[PDB]
């Protein structure tokens, strides 16, 4: 059960649904890495701070 | 009592020849009411002593 799957609309207000049937288990993916996953930097003459992820 | 609604937004396409932009957070408000009630009621004396109980 989930609340998000694409839902289109035509005119005259009739809804169409999709509901994929996968049942595969599965397709695949792999994560990998960049370098510097997390960094902190601040602006001295001003006052701020920030985070980054990438 | 206040609260911080969680962040929202899209990512960006990370590339050279560009840099990123930061984003912000907001807050919201909550209330209630205090209420109070009461009442009272009387009795007699003479009817009590003539009627068999109080």
């Amino acid at each position: 059960v989930d609340d998000s799957m694409p839902v289109e609309t035509l005119e005259d207000g009739t809804k169409v649904f999709t509901s994929y049937l996968f049942g595969a288990g599965a397709l695949g993916y792999a994560e990998g890495q960049p370098e510097v996953p997390t960094e902190t930097a601040r602006n001295a003459l001003g006052s701020q701070d920030i985070l980054i992820n990438r | 009592m206040p609260y911080w609604n969680d962040l929202d937004g899209d990512s960006q396409v990370l590339n050279d020849t560009d840099d990123l932009v930061p984003q912000k957070i907001n807050a919201g408000q909550d209330k209630a009411v205090l209420i109070l009630r009461g009442n009272a009621w009387s009795s007699h004396d003479l009817a009590a002593t003539l009627s068999g109980s109080d």
